[PDB]
């Protein structure tokens, strides 16, 4: 479970998410994700509590990674919720992020323009 | 009009004319007019200094009939040097004989030409000696490009500097605490006895400093979270709202709880070769931010203005006790008409009564 | 320090209102003289005014 | 002289667009020596097809303007771009506004 | 498929406008009459008229 | 513990009515009198009516 | 140009300035040309296009 408030950044919210879905847990929060999120990137993160999920019985109809070194196509929009439930997927996958590009990314619920870049894991 | 081809005397080719290049001059701190004139007719000058302070009072018993007493006042005095500048030139016939102008065919140089083109160049001379030495004011001891100590206010008047510490690199630094230490400290320092408010003060930074304040996460968000002209004018407009310098016809404005930034690019080369930028500060490396913040003109009105510059008379005769100008041009023609020689003469010192007010601002932490 | 607590800062920037953005990205000197500064810092959350 | 190529890097989604900008209003007025005072703004700009797409769809830019609610921040996202001036063929060009500089396809 | 793409959505959800209101929460039959139905569904994007 | 829910907070932190704007971040203490204070903390959520 | 230095009252030392430079260049030029003739034959009983007689 990860708790509210535990960390300063997003920047360092991701890495604590991505670390925590190697271990092999799962999240799932689409259908509430309005009470999660903080107003900004540079907030608290996360707002509220977010608990583990027992399966992940998820997968996208469209392609996903849109290609091996990208998440999503430069410029894409998604659902917030969507973005963590696509980027979990493909770790679950075998694949392994470098760097989320969130640096000038200005609103964050309910559409960002979020995007990961990808590489292989050993 | 026509002239001699590339590769034959027999053929001619026509000339369009030319263009120029003008070297850059920036003047912007001379143009806000902080420095009022104060021309003397003497070569030196004095000031007297007050001081007096109060402290609380201590209880004494009602039979002892004992009491308390204040010290008195100190008053002291001080004295300046002022600063001398001087070149010459001059024209000779060589300079005119057979020597084409650069713009037309056959049309040959005169004495005018040659005589407007070098009184321009004096004055712009003087106009960069007059900026560079404004900027070494404001910044708080007055040497020459030379590298020569005429002036040290923080000792004249015995007081020290404050410099403040930003954090720009740190996402997590408040800005904030840093303002309203400047406030603060505005506002203290002065000890005018009347009312003062801080918020009306000049922030002069450079690129690197302004270029990390305006990219900070914190300021950003903050900025783009609003829906107000101003918040998408500085979001997604453009910043350069303000003044013209010397070059720009605008200069780069940023708005930030009710502090006013601007950034300046001013900067001079020596005669040595090296390169003076105005806003630096001495001994710290280009790549970290800096930035200079002065008071007002209406921080205090004329009642109580701060800076002054002071102008002498000229060294020659006619001019002993006269009052002083900015600026003195004199003529004379070469034996036997040989030629035609100038000189301009200057001095000049500009200085601040309460240097405490100056503060230095820096965008690394310590 | 009590400005920076994200409770006020995100609430704040959530409401768009004068006061709000007056607060946030605004001078919150305010107040009356204190006999040496024109003005004194004041923040107002709650029903409170805070006065440094 | 030396020619100058200015690179916006529009494919890296941390790309700063606004250092690019800076750097062209400087260039221009700092090495037109003309003596005189200059205002960089005043500048056509003349990009292809494909550079007009990729700026159209740079993160930075497009949530700038998705995030004002101004009648400029509606017309150039959900409304036509087709505002400029007549073309030979066209009746009207491209034209996208941001950080003071106007884009023309 | 048009209406359900998420740039399109994007777009008009965060728009305040009376037509940003209507395309997205209010109702699309605000075409003429084809014969069969009294209103005809539209949708505006870009500047383009989409007609069923 | 009703007041700090994230879902009724951020419901009332999303509107920009000047209800939304005062349960938020001005007092509550709206109510009428008791025996020993002026006013009691009120609430309004789902058309419901909440005193302290 | 450049700054100037600071000179003592009292012993009258100056300064000076460098002269300018002067270059020049050149330019060559494009040429254009095209023709055409009309003849009678071109015109001797031909139906204009969008008429009959």
């Amino acid at each position: 479970m990860i708790k509210a408030k535990t960390y300063p950044d997003f920047k360092e919210f991701v890495k604590g998410f991505i670390a925590n879905v190697k271990a092999g847990k799962r999240y799932d929060f689409r259908t509430y994700q309005e009470a999660i999120l903080p107003l900004t990137y540079s907030s608290y993160w996360p707002e509220a509590d977010i608990a583990e999920v027992e399966k992940f019985d998820y997968k996208p109809d469209y392609k996903v990674p849109f290609s091996d070194d990208l998440l999503y196509s430069i410029g894409a929009q998604m659902r917030t919720s969507d973005f963590f439930m696509d980027l979990q997927y493909a770790i679950i996958n075998g694949k392994d992020v470098d760097t989320v590009y969130c640096e000038w990314l200005a609103r964050v619920k309910p559409f960002s323009m979020l995007n990961a870049k990808l590489k292989d894991a050993i | 009009m026509l002239t001699n081809s590339e590769k034959s005397r027999f053929f001619l080719a026509d000339l369009t004319g030319e263009v120029q290049s003008i070297p850059n001059t920036y003047g912007y701190i001379s143009n806000l007019g902080l420095f009022r004139s104060a021309p003397i007719t003497q070569t030196t000058f004095l000031m007297d200094l007050t001081d007096w302070d109060v402290s609380l009072l201590d209880a004494v018993d009602r039979d002892s009939r004992k009491a308390e007493t204040s010290a008195p006042e100190r008053v002291r005095q001080i004295s300046f040097p002022m600063m001398y500048f001087k070149e010459v030139e001059s024209i000779t016939p060589d300079e005119i004989q057979g020597v084409r102008q650069p713009g037309t065919a056959n049309e040959l140089t005169t004495e005018a030409v040659v005589r407007a083109k070098k009184l321009m160049k004096i004055r712009t001379k003087f106009d960069i000696t007059r900026e560079f030495l404004f900027m070494q004011a404001l910044k708080g001891k007055v040497v020459d490009a030379r590298g020569t100590l005429y002036a040290d206010l923080y000792k004249q008047f015995d007081v020290e500097k404050k410099t403040v510490y930003f954090d720009l690199d740190n996402p997590n630094a408040d800005i904030d605490a840093s303002i309203e230490e400047l406030r603060m400290h505005m506002e203290d320092e002065a000890k005018t006895g009347t009312v003062i408010n801080g918020e009306e003060i000049h922030v002069v930074v450079d690129r690197v400093f302004f270029s990390k304040l305006v990219k900070h996460p914190k300021i950003r968000d903050a900025y783009l979270a609003q829906q107000t002209p101003l918040a998408w004018q500085q979001i997604t407009g453009s910043l350069r709202t303000g003044g013209t310098d010397g070059v720009q016809a605008h200069m780069n404005t940023f708005y930030y709880g009710g502090v006013k930034f601007v950034q300046y690019n001013g900067k001079f080369k020596d005669k040595r070769g090296k390169v003076h930028t105005l806003v630096s500060i001495d001994s710290v490396a280009a790549t970290v931010g800096v930035g200079h913040a002065f008071p007002n003109v209406s921080m205090l009105g004329e009642a109580n203005n701060i800076f002054e510059v002071a102008y002498g008379p000229c060294p020659k005769m006619g001019y002993a006790n006269t009052l002083g100008q900015e600026l003195y041009v004199f003529e004379y023609e070469k034996d036997r008409d040989e030629g035609i020689d100038f000189e301009a003469h200057s001095y000049m010192l500009p200085y601040c009564t309460r240097p405490q007010l100056l503060v230095d601002v820096r965008a690394d932490a310590k």
